[PDB]
């Protein structure tokens, strides 16, 4: 994929002031919560204690016929970038390194009111940057309608329900359930926020730009007389 | 402290006790899971609007268009900045007199013109969505948290100010009022500066149309009583601006020697 | 059968017919609008003669209202977007032959000062005159609600002559 | 490496116990030969639905239809290309003024787009045809094929290249999106610059109809997808291209501050 | 023209007789699902066979059979060039009306005698 490894450039936005946002769009930055699980948001977006960046694009349902405004349920994706070690002491964020990936977890939320269903998806990538093949450590979480309850482990059983790892499930041909999830889901889901990433930087980046020229052209209206 | 750097309204997940509550409700509902269902009496299934996931997607439906009304207005301000730059980078070679500058002149003035209350009706259809959607959560406890008064505050302030610019002073009376009234906001200077210019247009259709002496005491009264308060707001008591509001606003009215 | 599915088309075009006809009212009074613009756009009248057409616009555009609320055929509203396409809350199907499955459908469109474009469907303020400005624009505001209004009797009239071919047939 | 240079989807024909197995059946068949046998039930000969020798066929008709399609295109310019040939070469002796030239230039204009349009709706209907054939095949180990995703994407551009000449623009959705599913064609500037196009039609219908916000948004969003793609895959990212494109979309997309 | 096409469409799928299909193309001449057999005779192999071809917006050429698009008179180009798509829509309808009446003038000297 490799594509983790660009994830990695994406520590620039810790000490950038993040002004510029999308429509439905979330970001902050924070450090780990208890266990790791998720990110807590700072006081401060500036300080260099922020290893976690947290991405969100929510959405509501019914918005693919017109009746978004309809309040017929909600839905969000998120995803959260995990750091390890402190950031670097110079306070300008355009030079910094790119730093090894902790976790890359993502979140699906799709609830109808309607319907009264819920579908809740958790993907927690452990071991983004160090090998190509870690499917032993890509840990998935479904769960629907509240059941199972959070963090029960998957049962023989009962393939696929509650807190499981990508090395379960089988990938042969009858059932190539892991090359879909690879060719479906997770490389698309990884560009689709890796370029997020990337246009949220550029725009704020941008902004330094206006700034300056500002200035200039504020000096420039003395030369009339 | 950004209240809206989450974009939501409330957090959602703790006794073993209300833990066991919850596991034989959901296997209650697993015995009479029918999606098909549909309520004759909607009574029951009213109480969803009492629900943190309901009032949850209610303040993210008015946040979407909150971003969307606030968008109108400052796509609007570039485009009119870089409007009149291009103007001026053109060339007019069939230009020789000064009049004919001031022809050229007067078109960009109505270009802008035109744009610009386009730019405002669109900010109002959409800051008025965002503020029915506010309304139709019916939890108390809820509509007192620092998120909900963020945006409730802000909403407000983007409506009013779109509102004054397309000239409809007196809707911006009822507003400006619950506006005023939420945590801090009394303390803001341009909240009673706008009251002062809205009651004043409330007076003179009161005195143009010769309506009630009732209601023309009652609008000069609430339009001095907002001049003063924010000139209080801006240049202190007892400061020099403050004595002369004073002698305006004693000469405004009435007083019984 | 077949008897019965000619008194259905008979009673077919009878409703396609009423509806046709509430909106010749309609068009007319936009075009009495239209051309209250152009005299109103002039700029040697003031804003007291400019209110005063006005006073006209307010009596005219509440007229259009009461025209797609009244409008009925059997105790059923017609021009209030009840069998409008998008989203409907009732549909009309016309029964036209002798068999099972055998019925055709018809599409009212909301005929209102909302759906015209003349009315706000959020704010509820309709279009105004009294002032210079203002009704050079609404030139083109009635320039599109008569194209709505003219759209929509051509609809009406295509349902029509071909239940009049069905009821033939 | 050419996949349809071979000519056929898959080759269809070890273990001696395989061998035992086949002589034994083709003896039960032989028992009950009846050629005049027709099945009242269907679901046994639709199990040959999944057979090499059904899809086999079904890729030769196919591409007996593309074959066929591409000639109608060829043909059709290589007559184009005689037919403005004719017509500089003959003589003109009632011919000696500007718009007698002129005009008789308008003539072979719209003669050639009347030969032009209807050689794309003639070869469309070939195209068309061969996307019903090769959709029907229902073993998907021979859908993953090289000759298979060589002909699918080879008939899906010509049909999109054709649709698009006739300005059917929204019907080259569908289609164009199960051609960037196929192989690495996702990576071509062609396939994401029509999605551009036909998804800016999309955007103006729900303008002047006067749709949703979401509908309109939907296409808004998915036109800069698919023109910003096109854009880093003909001039790369950070180049003077790009930059240029990213103001036009920062311009029409929504912000917030 | 939305309308119209729609009615011809809905006249050959309603066309009956005694709970039979006429106008769907079942008893054409080329590819037919069912056969037409008038036993007019005595005997044991006296029976003549009747054709009806299909009458639907496709067969007539008012619609593409395959991507079940019709005709437009939205352009003037398109409007022109479907005048001589009615005029041979007319003259296919024009010489079944021929048929069938051949068929009926038969019956009525066969029944005659």
């Amino acid at each position: 994929s490799e594509v983790n490894k660009r994830l990695r450039l994406h520590t620039v936005l810790f000490k950038m002031k993040v002004r510029t946002l999308p429509h439905k769009t979330v970001l902050y930055k924070g450090k780990p919560s208890a266990d790791g699980e998720r990110c807590e948001a700072a006081d401060k977006q500036e300080a260099q204690d922020n290893t976690c960046l947290h991405l969100e694009v929510f959405d509501f349902v019914g918005s693919e016929d017109g009746k978004s405004s309809k309040n017929l349920g909600a839905k969000f994706k998120k995803m959260e970038l995990f750091f390890e070690g402190s950031n670097n002491a110079d306070p300008d964020p355009r030079k910094e390194q790119p730093r090894n990936l902790t976790k890359i977890r993502t979140y699906i939320y799709q609830n109808n009111f309607l319907l009264e269903d819920k579908v809740i998806s958790v993907i927690a990538d452990v071991a983004p940057n160090g090998e190509p093949a870690h499917n032993d450590k890509i840990e998935l979480f479904y769960q629907h309608d509240d059941y199972p309850v959070w963090g029960t482990p998957e049962t023989p059983s009962e393939k696929g329900v509650g807190k499981y790892i990508l090395s379960n499930v089988e990938n042969t041909k009858s059932n190539p359930i892991r090359n879909n999830f690879k060719k479906q889901f997770y490389f698309k889901n990884l560009d689709y926020f890796d370029k997020l990433f990337t246009k949220i930087f550029d725009y704020n980046d941008r902004d330094s730009n206006k700034h300056y020229k500002k200035n200039v052209e504020a000096l420039k209206g003395s030369l009339k007389y | 402290v950004d209240e809206l750097l989450k974009g939501e309204l409330v957090p959602e997940n703790l006794t073993e006790d209300q833990k066991k509550k919850k596991k034989e409700i959901m296997e209650q509902e697993s015995l009479w899971k029918n999606p098909d269902f549909k309520g004759y009496n909607k009574t029951f299934q009213e109480l969803h609007q009492l629900s943190k996931t309901f009032a949850n997607n209610q303040f993210r439906l008015a946040l979407s268009n909150y971003q969307s009304g606030v968008n109108t207005i400052m796509k609007n301000r570039d485009w009119v900045e870089q409007y009149r730059k291009e103007e001026a980078e053109k060339k007019r070679l069939d230009e020789k007199w000064y009049w004919q500058k001031v022809d050229r002149k007067a078109r960009e003035e109505r270009v802008v013109y035109r744009e610009k209350m386009k730019a405002k009706q669109d900010a109002l259809n959409y800051f008025s969505k965002a503020i029915n959607h506010l309304d139709e959560i019916k939890n108390p406890d809820l509509r007192e948290r620092p998120e909900f008064k963020r945006l409730l505050s802000d909403v407000y302030r983007s409506w009013i100010m779109a509102e004054y610019d397309l000239q409809n002073l007196p809707q911006t009376i009822p507003i400006l009022e619950l506006y005023i009234e939420i945590d801090d906001n009394e303390k803001e200077y341009p909240a009673h500066k706008y009251l002062a210019s809205a009651y004043s247009f409330e007076e003179n259709m009161i005195k143009k149309t010769k309506g009630p002496d009732d209601m023309l005491f009652k609008y000069r009264y609430k339009k001095n009583v907002h001049l003063l308060r924010a000139t209080e707001l801006k240049y202190g008591k007892d400061s020099p601006e403050y004595k002369h509001i004073v002698n305006v606003i004693n000469r405004d009215e009435v007083i019984s020697v | 059968g077949l008897r019965r599915a000619e008194q259905n088309t008979e009673d077919g075009m009878s409703l396609i017919q009423t509806a046709e006809g509430y909106l010749q009212e309609t068009h007319e009074i936009v075009q009495r609008v239209r051309v209250l613009a152009v005299q109103a756009a002039n700029g040697i009248y003031s804003e007291e003669d400019r209110q005063q057409i006005q006073v006209e616009v307010s009596q005219l555009v509440d007229e259009i209202d009461r025209i797609a609320s009244q409008a009925e055929f059997n105790k059923m509203k017609l021009l209030t977007g009840a069998f409008a396409r998008l989203n409907p809350t009732a549909s009309m199907w016309f029964h036209i032959g002798a068999n099972m499955h055998q019925r055709e459908r018809v599409y009212i469109e909301t005929m209102n000062t909302a759906a015209l474009g003349l009315r706000n469907p959020t704010v509820l303020t309709f279009i105004s005159l009294s002032t210079a400005g203002k009704a050079n624009s609404v030139i083109g505001l009635c320039d599109d609600a008569l194209r709505v209004i003219s759209k929509q009797r051509a609809d009406l009239g295509a349902y029509y002559n071909r239940m009049e071919h069905a009821a033939k047939g």
